[PDB]
């Protein structure tokens, strides 16, 4: 066995040397590209921003239309009350008038029965008053 | 409904009404001048119901005395209390009805009708509040049965939103004044059923029979019959005069007493039965005077209470007595006599207890009942009518006055319609 | 902040109202004019420029003497004139009269005075309506007042204090008619309704307070204690004294099912029982005992949909928690499957305050129960039967029709009760 | 990522936030005037995260106190630490939610929502580099559960690139008798799962279960239980609150704790568990310190840690001992029970050691776990919800406020979806 | 002339920077301002100013400020030229996509127009020394972006990196393997050479050598600095081997992908355990092959060798060094691949081993460093790839990356590079064509 020394280089602030103990066991053949390019890197970053700023904007899509849905449900909360209060006054005013034209009709029907008595108390003296 | 204007009609009505004013005044404590003299503070309890607040310390009664004869219009003022009534309301008649309904309701009535129907809108207009008007009239004579019903029909036309209360002291052949009485009664009953909100049926036969048998007077005088009659009026009007809060209003009474419009004739019952201007009495306690509501011997209308069914009952207790026992014994006359009270009207019997008792009576009971048994009274009058009318007898007194034969036929028909109506609800059951 | 308007309508509404304001002022120490020198009570009583405690209540009755009795009586001038509204003639125990006839004339006037107190509120929660079931105004006017308030105030809270009719106490035959008619027209309106049966309360002031014949003063003195217990939580603030609106949620699961059952313990008279003290456990099981409840029915034979327990004064949680465990174990109280939950507890700091000149005795601890039970339908079933009994033959119907009412309005009102009975019958069922 | 904005919501959220602030100000060394009094200078360079640099030798906390009721807005300032907060950061309404989610998230919330959205705008604009937002709110009531989630949704819409941190003190039937709680919670959990980046699940059943047994007290209030939550809060509040680099950022915590978006609910665990009154004094050792925070008895969320699998764990040690035996115990507790840590997430359990430590007692440890076992908590709430919902009980309190029946069905569905998601990764194995 | 630009990225890069530069001050005598007490080769790391101070040719970048503010407030504030330290507001929150695609994008153009100006002061720049972590957001995101941009902006300029391999024992995030794989895949072609330093391996030579149970980054970096200031032996001071940074690819890096040497240091001396005898060669030369004193958790007893560079610091004569090699070559478990010979390009530097005066490491008369490209480095990549595949199987924390705009396929592509690189290190161990 032999310790072959090649002695690399020599300098003022340090030196170096190569040592080959055993010879190399082999010596043989293996012993689109265009990388990297700025235009492709700035293309992959632009596209990354294109989908990142999309995801958050599309998040606002599910948030803004849901917010204007809370706006329509609170609107519904009042318009259902307003269409109930309208119906409440609609029934009351009709029913109050219904009871008016009901009792004012029987009052006239009353002062017809005890009004036809005056017609009878006009036919009586007509049937009476005889000097003959 | 808050203040009542009283009207008196004919010989009977003016006498019973005066004897009512005679007994009503000494209960509240009013002397014949108009002024108050009563002991406590609980008598002048909103006296503005029957007595008008006069020009000073005086309290004049709100009564309108009406009669076609001056005979009854020169009698009570010379007698007791009579000086109390206002002079202008004494509506006099020089002519007369002569116990004829047609003369009273048409001929002689027409001249004085508008005259009396101007003296009340100077009494009811001067009323800050108004209940209605109560009429004391007989159904036998001419002025009470005829003119009285004419005023009833005229004031109902003028004041439709008030209660028409009546003390209809109807005729009896046992104490008759004329043969024509069944005609007079039937003709006025027809007027009553259509024009009164509520009526107290004062059967002359009942008064006579309690006088002749219970009181055992060999010859019963009008005064004797009127004594019990006034005693009954005091007892009934009790609620309408004191702070009882139990149908103490004219409307509240009607809404608690009349379930069907035409069935508004009440069979009054009073206990104990006393002899006029006498009776030392043994006094009847709470159990002793409760059951006297079924005993016909205490009915002011000659109809057996057990023969029909009570639609509504108003029991009034006058005098100091534990109310706790008064309702307790009043309850027993239901759970032991459930047959005579309609199941379809729950709690139909209502009790009232006051401090003011009647004249000499230390304790009294007064049963205002709407029994289907009153049909017996109308049957009697209809039977009395159909007797003469089948013969078409005495009709020329009426036909000569302008009246028609059909006018009788409807008055008769409408009355037998009422009897069948009373029998209708008597035979009626609450199914189950 | 968080104001509450107390509306008192009718004889019962006014009289039970004046009896509780007597206790409400005693719960703080207020004098008959407003004097209380050195909070949380300002929710039920406002404050004037002079430095006195003005009421945020309104008393209405178509009859004057009832309201006159309070404006002249003991607790005078603590109120101003405007809020004690009165008419001349009453509703004569008729719904149609109080709702359509007399009530119409006073409706706009009450709904003119209604905001000139609501505008003096920083933010009111709603209303406390006090009324009778059988009275003309308590039924008619309340219904109209409730209907019109739902238009004038909208979705705003309405908690009513209904007075269920009892036969033994002074009534009218038509009371079930007025009872059914009012509820039907107040179901869509009124968020909550506390019923008080006069029979059930009459029984306890006779069986626990030993008064054989109790007057409204004695009756209302008990009602006031339960209303003061129901309220208090908004009039005071303890450690964890739960708000009524917060547990109104716990009690009303469905809009029509808003009738809670009131119960109170202990019920002891001023005479005797100075000893024994009364344990924390005994009062809690007394709530389930059908004797001490405000409405006559059996909760033993019915399902529990809610159970709100309210306590007063001298009470500790550990003793209350153990007392609830004893009712869960020793008793079979059928709770519904859909809610567990169980009981909503609430302890109030204020000691049980009593009337000094009254009948009830001062105790260290008091308990009130609210609980929504299926058993309340049994009270409606009594009312509906009485109605169907009278309606079958159309008894007293003419009094209502006469005031302009339709005959179909009765059948429609019964159809609501027929649906509400089914609604209470359905909520027990239990799912698969 | 160096500044934070705290928000308090409702009675609970405010009565916890103020208690978290009075413990963390005392943790650093700031007196109730605003000024500094602390011993060293090391805990000083980290206050700028939760506290604002004020006009002088004082620091105001970056907190926004919100409630629809003034009750919690007049309580803490009169108490210990309260005047320290900025006056214009006290954004409070007058008319409360009344323990209703629909009222808090829609009706009463809408008026005050935009008002608070302007306070948070000003505080974050005055921030050099804002981390995110942390909300202390309950899920049982109306203001916390309702309005709190509404702010959460609104803030998320306005600030999409910031972390939404939450202290969700969710309801239990063992501590509160309010019935609607499962509705309030489910409706807000649905809002939480969609709108929060990270959430600390504070189960009040768990801290209720921390009563007496080996917890020292039979009779609690809230503050005694709030002592534990503030200790758990201050336990978490030692990462991005003190110089130590571990999960010293709101985002760094989320990226180390949430592996799937919807699974962001953390089961907090604190040890040693001390009573508010009594003290352990000179006790507790390092292996016994490690043993506690991994068992059910130390969990702030009522879920057995052995009933599921830990996705990610964040262990925090407040104790000046050698970090050798602190981590020596960490890589020995997991080798013994490797079954309860997901194989598919390597080194998922991360430890942190800080050099303070507390003042009460030298030994302290806080655990933040993302266990699949939290499904048990949501199951409980879903079971409580489906009980009331299967028949549609109390729904009128929500439907009346404008809400729809389907709105509940999605809130329910989305929650049972989350439980199946937690079970999905629990049953997941690193095989294929 | 020659020169070397030192780029420090992330928390590790910066904190490891203010550790190297301290042990680049005490060797020369350069006091904290820049002044010198006075060879000729120190100018490869320090530039002469108009006033007289020696500004170090370096650039510190972190998306978070407080880490760089630490140096700006520290004693070496006046050392580095005022605007030299670049900072952002919010960090990369231990996310690759955050540091590479989003928050890094805002600072990228600013950093390469900054390197531009310090590179213009070089009269024939060699290349770059990039210092970064493998597990952070920045350092393993921004570095990758910075590297792919230095390849466009500087072209065929040789740039070497000092990667900080993640250890579960120190700080760490759960997503560290994700950030580790993602950075290497994209930085593999834009790096000429890459010296990895496992935090675990250096953490397991402090308690067992320096006698420190729970060490801090100050103690950790004090050791890293010693190896980096052993790797830069002839670069800092006119030597014979490794004089230029291209003289690292030639002697080591045989194939573009295969560019990961294994660092080893001896002696590991403390200042507590009394005073021991000065043990020279044939005692510390065999310590280089002992897997205890290594920077990466590797066992070269199975891994087939390529080349060696035994670097020395102190007064050591060739005669005793080749005598120490004779003692170690006799019966040992070390073997080289067929085509590459057993050729150790040994080098010695006369300069004494310089230590921090206020540190924990003690002054020794002689020190040794060993650069070795072994197949055994693949079982450090294998560790990382398994952890990645474990999390990616269920897509754990993937949403954090995708959220910052990243494609899901970018993960599978990154793993495919590691799957190919593992095969590349594996296929080398065959005989032979
Ligand atoms: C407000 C929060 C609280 O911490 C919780 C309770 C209420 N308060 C004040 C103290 C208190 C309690 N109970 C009160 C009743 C009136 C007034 C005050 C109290 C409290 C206690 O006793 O402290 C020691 C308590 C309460 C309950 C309580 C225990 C308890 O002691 C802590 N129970 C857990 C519940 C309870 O609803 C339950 O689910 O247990 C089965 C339970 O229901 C039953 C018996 O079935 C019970 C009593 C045990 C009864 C009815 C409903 N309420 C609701 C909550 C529950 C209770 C504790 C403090
Ligand atoms: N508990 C109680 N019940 C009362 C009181 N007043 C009347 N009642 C009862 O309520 C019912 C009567 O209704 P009222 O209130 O008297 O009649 P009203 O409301 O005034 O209506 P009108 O008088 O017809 O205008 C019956 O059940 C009475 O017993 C009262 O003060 N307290
Ligand atoms: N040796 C050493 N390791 C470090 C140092 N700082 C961080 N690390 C390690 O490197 C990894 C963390 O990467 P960091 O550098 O802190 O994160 P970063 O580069 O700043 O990126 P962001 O903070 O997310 O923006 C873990 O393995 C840490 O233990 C250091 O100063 N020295
Ligand atoms: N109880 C009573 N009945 C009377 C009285 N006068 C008459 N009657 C009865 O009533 C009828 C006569 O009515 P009356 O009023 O006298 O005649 P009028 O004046 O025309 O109304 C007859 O039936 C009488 O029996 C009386 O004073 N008292
Ligand atoms: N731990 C704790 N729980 C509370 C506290 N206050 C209320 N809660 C609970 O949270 C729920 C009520 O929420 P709350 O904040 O009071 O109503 P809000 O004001 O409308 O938000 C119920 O489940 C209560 O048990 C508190 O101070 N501490
Ligand atoms: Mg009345
Ligand atoms: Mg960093």
């Amino acid at each position: 066995a032999d310790m072959e020394v090649i002695e690399l280089n020599k300098a003022t602030s340090g030196q170096s040397w190569e040592v080959i103990l055993k010879p190399p066991s082999f010596d043989g053949v293996p012993e689109r590209r265009r990388d990297p390019s700025l235009e492709e890197i700035q293309k992959k970053l632009e596209a990354a921003e294109e989908r990142r700023k999309y995801q958050e904007a599309e998040l606002l899509k599910h948030l803004a239309e849901k917010r204007e849905h809370e706006r329509e449900v609170i609107q519904k909360a009042i318009e259902e009350n307003n269409n109930f209060i309208k119906m409440a006054k609609e029934k009351l005013a009709q029913k109050m008038e219904s009871n008016k034209e009901n009792r004012e009709a029987h009052l006239a029907a009353m002062l017809e029965r005890l009004q036809e008595k005056d017609k009878h108390a006009e036919e009586v003296r007509k049937n009476k008053e005889l000097k003959e | 409904m808050r203040e009542i204007v009283h009207i008196q009609a004919g010989q009977c009505g003016n006498q019973i009404g005066a004897k009512f004013w005679e007994v009503i005044s000494d209960e509240h404590g009013i002397d014949p001048t108009g002024s108050y003299h009563g002991d406590s503070d609980l008598q002048l309890e909103r006296i503005n119901v029957y007595y008008n607040e006069a020009t000073g310390n005086k309290y004049v009664p709100r009564a309108i005395l009406v009669d076609l004869e001056p005979g009854t219009m020169d009698s009570v003022r010379s007698g007791p209390f009579g000086q109390i009534f206002r002079p202008d309301n004494f509506v006099f008649g020089q002519s007369g009805a002569g116990n004829n309904w047609a003369k009273g309701h048409y001929t002689e009535g027409a001249e004085l009708v508008d005259s009396v129907l101007d003296v009340v809108r100077k009494e009811s207009e001067s009323c800050d509040c108004l209940q209605g008007f109560q009429l004391t009239h007989s159904l036998g004579g001419g002025t009470g049965s005829g003119m009285g019903t004419l005023l009833i029909s005229k004031i109902r036309e003028e004041y439709p939103d008030r209660i028409m209360n009546t003390f209809s002291v109807m005729p009896s052949p046992k104490v008759s004044d004329t043969v024509v009485e069944p005609y007079n009664a039937t003709l006025s009953v027809h007027q009553l059923v259509e024009n009164t909100d509520e009526t107290y049926s004062i059967d002359n036969e009942a008064l006579y029979d309690i006088c002749f048998r219970t009181l055992k007077l060999t010859t019963p005088t009008y005064g004797d019959l009127n004594h019990l009659v006034s005693a009954t009026m005091s007892g009934v009007t009790t609620c309408l005069r004191f702070p009882g809060q139990l149908n103490a209003d004219l409307r509240k009474l009607a809404v608690n007493m009349v379930p069907f419009p035409r069935l508004h004739f009440f069979m009054p019952g009073f206990a104990p039965l006393t002899s006029r201007g006498s009776q030392q009495y043994r006094a009847l306690t709470v159990p002793e005077l409760t059951q006297q509501m079924f005993d016909s011997k205490n009915m002011m209308a000659a109809c057996d209470p057990r023969h029909g069914r009570y639609l509504t009952v108003a029991t009034i207790f006058r005098g100091r007595m534990s109310m706790k026992e008064v309702d307790e014994q009043m309850l027993n006359i239901q759970n032991k006599n459930s047959s005579y009270f309609v199941e379809w009207i729950p709690n139909n019997v209502k009790t009232a207890v006051c401090d003011i008792p009647p004249r000499g009576l230390k304790m009294s009971s007064t049963f205002i009942g709407n029994s289907t048994a009153i049909q017996e009274l109308f049957k009697r009058i209809s039977e009395q009518f159909t007797a003469m009318f089948r013969r078409k007898a005495f009709l020329h007194w009426y036909t000569g006055e302008g009246m028609d034969e059909m006018e009788f036929t409807e008055a008769e028909s409408n009355m037998n319609d009422l009897v069948s109506e009373y029998q209708q609800y008597q035979d009626a059951t609450a199914d189950e | 902040m968080r104001e509450c308007i107390s509306i008192h309508v009718g004889q019962a509404g006014v009289q039970i109202g004046n009896a509780c304001w007597e206790l409400y002022c005693l719960e703080h120490g207020i004098q008959p004019d407003g004097q209380m020198p050195s909070d949380s009570f300002n929710t039920f009583f406002s404050e004037t420029g002079a430095g006195k405690h003005v009421p945020r209540a309104v008393f209405v009755d178509l009859e004057p003497t009832v309201i006159d009795e309070v404006r002249t009586g003991t607790y005078r001038q603590l109120f101003h004139p405007e809020q004690l509204i009165t008419g001349k003639e009453d509703a004569a125990n008729n719904y149609a009269r109080g709702h359509y006839t007399i009530g119409k004339e006073i409706i706009d006037l009450v709904l003119d005075r209604i905001r000139k107190l609501a505008d003096q509120c920083t933010g009111l929660q709603g209303f406390l309506v006090f009324h009778s079931f059988g009275g003309g105004t308590g039924s008619g006017f309340t219904s109209l007042l409730m209907e019109r308030l739902s238009v004038d105030y909208g979705k705003k809270s309405k908690l009513e204090f209904s007075i269920y009719p009892a036969p033994q106490v002074s009534t009218a035959v038509v009371e079930p008619y007025n009872s059914i008619l009012t509820t039907h027209t107040t179901l869509e309106h009124s968020d909550c309704a506390f019923m008080v049966d006069n029979e059930a309360i009459y029984d306890i002031c006779r069986r626990n307070l030993d008064i054989e014949r109790p007057t409204y003063t004695n009756l209302n003195r008990l009602i006031s204690q339960i209303v003061s217990s129901i309220t208090a939580s908004l009039r005071f603030d303890g450690a964890l004294n739960v708000d009524l609106t917060e547990f109104q949620t716990n009690l009303v699961p469905y809009p029509r099912i808003h009738f809670p059952l009131a119960t109170y313990a202990p019920v002891i008279s001023a005479e005797k029982a100075y000893h024994e003290q009364l344990s924390v456990a005994e009062i809690t099981n007394a709530c389930f005992e059908p004797a001490n409840q405000m409405v006559k029915c059996d909760p033993r034979h019915g399902k529990y949909m809610a159970c709100c327990l309210l306590y007063r004064g001298d009470v500790v949680p550990k003793d209350v928690n153990a007392a609830i465990a004893t009712i869960k174990t020793k008793r079979s109280i059928q709770f519904v499957d859909w809610c567990p939950t169980g009981f909503k507890v609430g302890i109030n700091y204020q000691p049980p305050t009593v009337v000094p000149g009254g009948d009830l005795a001062k105790v260290q601890r008091a308990v009130c129960m609210l609980s929504n039970t299926t058993a309340i339908a049994e009270a409606w079933a009594r009312l509906d039967h009485k109605f169907d009994l009278m309606y079958a033959k159309r008894a007293f119907v003419h009094w209502y029709v006469g005031e302009g009412m339709e005959e179909g309005e009765f059948s429609e009102a019964r159809e609501d009760m027929a649906a509400l009975e089914k609604d209470y019958e359905e909520v027990g069922v239990d799912s698969v």
